[PDB]
């Protein structure tokens, strides 16, 4: 009888997370444009 | 993460992976290979 | 005692009588793929041979 080693695996609740890239943006951005012609 | 195929509470092997073939009677000893506890 | 490690098959062998012929004593042979039959059949040929 060849001796072996075992592990007794059991059920347990696991979570699954994902790493994703990405950039940040302004919530409410507004560049001004002059709407009129002068100096 | 085993999707489907392996039962809960069902023992698998860690030591002696070269020493056995399917169809050979073995003995069970708690393996000191897995680093968890 | 090396059969009680239960993880890795350990063989301890002495070097031969004259050292420059090899590293382990006894015969040795090659099993060629002369017909171009392939690795997936030469592997099971060696597993059949052992």
């Amino acid at each position: 009888t060849p001796e072996v080693g075992i592990v007794t695996l059991e059920a347990q609740t696991v979570t699954l997370n994902t790493e994703l890239p990405g950039r940040t943006n302004a919530f409410r951005i507004a560049e001004v444009r002059p709407q009129v012609n002068g100096i | 993460l085993v999707t489907e195929g392996l039962n809960a509470g069902d023992k698998i092997i860690t030591e002696g992976l070269q020493f056995v073939q399917p169809g050979v009677e073995v003995k069970t000893v708690p393996a000191k290979n897995v680093a968890s506890a | 005692h090396f059969f009680s490690f239960k993880d890795a098959m350990v063989f301890a062998f002495a070097p031969p009588s004259v050292l420059e012929l090899g590293n382990a004593t006894g015969f040795d042979l090659f099993l060629q793929d002369q017909a171009g039959v392939g690795h997936e059949v030469l592997l099971q040929a060696r597993n059949k041979f052992l």
